[PDB]
């Protein structure tokens, strides 16, 4: 029953429920080299391990529509419905926004979405809204709890486009639920934690499990 | 036929002395954007020509 | 939702220099309609009414009295500087009166260590901020009213009829170190901006000090109450060395 709160990462998985298979797939970009997002199945991890790296988006700044068209005109924040928030990237430090560019030619109206370097202008922002019954605009958003996000600079909404048989994050006309499911909210101060990058050593100075050198016999191997 | 009298009535409500009312044409935009099966067969989604 | 509205009205008047009549007179009928929304409220509870306290303590009221602190507190400063917004501002301390006089209410009946106290203490440090602007507005102006005592700023008053240079009155602030620099363009902007740098200090040390007493005195009472049923509460301590 924990709120999303800002200063957090999140996965953002969309659960496709495809073919009965609930694979609950979830937007991921490299930011250098590519900037369009795509999805990746966060399923069957038994007999393959999926990338989680790129999958990681902070909640830098959220605010309400009022006070953002007043700050575009010129410490933890509970995430509430009809609010305006910020994704940045972890591993590529950019903001996730709305491209103008529409590579899908199978819908006139779709947009694709992709990484900006620059938190100008309203394309990087978006809004939650309480696709539930139950829940209602202006009640604090819960764990566990599927959103459906709209562009401030343009109504539209992330749809998951499946006609040609693959599975596309785009910004579309058409309604889809969102599970904003949050990852590394419990900081192990001290400990190891998961999803981290570090030089394990046997005591002191070991390199331990450091792989062979680039073009060895070894193969790296 | 049955979509010409509304969308006369809309550009009625929409246009007054050769001017676009702000507010009803943001308003009209919105919903019919909201709901796109305003927009006929063609012009919306995929199948729209 | 009438918070809900009233903040929209804040946002949407945020930018604008001067307040609008057509505003002015919305504002007046959103606050009396509050004012009466509270005394309902504390009538529900003023007899220690245990059930009521029990059902308004898990309740979202505590979400409004943070929204409503964050308008205030907003308020205030932009309604002080302006000459033709001191009824509005009046009517703004009478509406925040009623509010603490509901939490005095919603404290009355309390234990050492009580839930109801430590909910109103979560509230305090998730409103902070809001709260410490309200008593710096309050207590800088104790202090204006304070500096007319001052030998040091009325050996710095020059003009026979007792007017006093706004330049004079700025070093007479820094002199006395009562106000810190970035508080002294504030102090500066809500002084009476007399035609000359003479501004009657008189006036505008002895306003907005009827209409405060009251409000700081029922917020003095709060906190002298928290801190006593509340104890080994760091931030209640940070709060009262505010």
């Amino acid at each position: 029953v924990q709120f999303l709160r800002t200063d957090d990462e999140v996965v953002l998985q969309c659960s496709a429920t495809v073919l009965k298979e609930q694979l609950k797939l979830c937007l991921a970009a490299e930011g250098f080299g590519n900037r369009l997002c795509f999805l990746e199945p966060t399923s069957n991890a038994q007999n393959v391990p999926p990338d989680l790296a790129i999958c990681c988006f902070t909640l830098e700044q959220s605010l309400s529509v009022r006070a953002l068209q007043e700050m575009l005109a010129n410490g933890h924040r509970t995430l509430l419905y009809g609010h305006a928030i910020l994704l940045r990237h972890a591993h590529s430090r950019m903001y996730l926004s709305c491209l103008t560019t529409s590579r899908s030619m199978t819908d006139k109206l779709a947009f694709d979405v992709g990484l900006q370097e620059d938190a100008t202008g309203e394309a990087c922002w978006w809004t939650m809204h309480p696709a539930s019954k139950q829940r209602s605009e202006g009640e604090k958003v819960r764990v566990g709890d599927d959103l459906i996000l709209v562009s401030v600079s343009s109504e539209r909404y992330l749809h998951l486009s499946t006609a040609s048989g693959e599975l596309q994050v785009d910004a579309s006309f058409m309604q889809t639920l969102w599970n904003m499911n949050p990852i590394c909210s419990c900081c192990e101060e001290g400990y190891v934690t998961g999803g981290h990058v570090l030089r394990l050593f046997h005591g002191h100075m070991d390199e331990c499990l450091t792989i062979s050198a680039a073009d060895s016999d070894d193969q790296r191997r | 036929c049955g979509g010409e009298r509304y969308l006369d009535f809309l550009r009625f409500a929409v246009f007054v002395n050769g001017e676009s009312v702000e507010e009803n044409a943001n308003v009209v935009v919105r919903l019919l954007i909201r709901k796109p099966e305003c927009f006929g067969p063609a012009l919306r989604g995929e199948g729209g020509s | 939702r009438l918070q809900e509205s009233i903040s929209d009205f804040y946002w949407y008047y945020s930018g604008k220099d001067v307040i609008e009549e057509q505003g002015k007179r919305n504002f007046s009928k959103a606050m009396s309609v509050a004012k009466q929304v509270f005394n309902s409220l504390t009538e529900y509870i003023q007899g220690p009414c245990t059930g009521n306290q029990q059902s308004l303590a898990h309740s979202r009221l505590w979400d409004a009295v943070v929204g409503f602190l964050h308008v205030f507190a907003h308020m205030m400063m932009k309604l002080a500087q302006d000459s033709s917004q001191i009824e509005l501002l009046k009517e703004l301390l009478d509406l925040q009166k009623d509010m603490v006089v509901m939490l005095l209410s919603l404290l009355e009946g309390n234990v050492v260590n009580g839930m109801i106290a430590r909910q109103m203490v979560d509230m305090l440090v998730e409103s902070s901020s809001n709260v410490e602007m309200i008593l710096k507005f309050f207590d800088m102006f104790l202090k204006l009213k304070d500096i007319v005592g001052s030998e040091a700023f009325q050996d710095y008053v020059t003009d026979p009829r007792g007017l006093i240079s706004k330049k004079d009155f700025q070093k007479a602030m820094d002199s006395q170190k009562q106000f810190t620099g970035p508080e002294i363009q504030f102090l500066l902007s809500c002084s009476e901006a007399d035609e000359n740098e003479m501004i009657n200090f008189e006036e505008f040390a002895n306003r907005f000090q009827e209409p405060a007493r009251d409000i700081g005195f029922n917020v003095a009472v709060l906190l002298t109450n928290l801190s006593e049923h509340v104890p080994h509460d760091p931030r209640l301590r940070n709060f009262l060395e505010l």
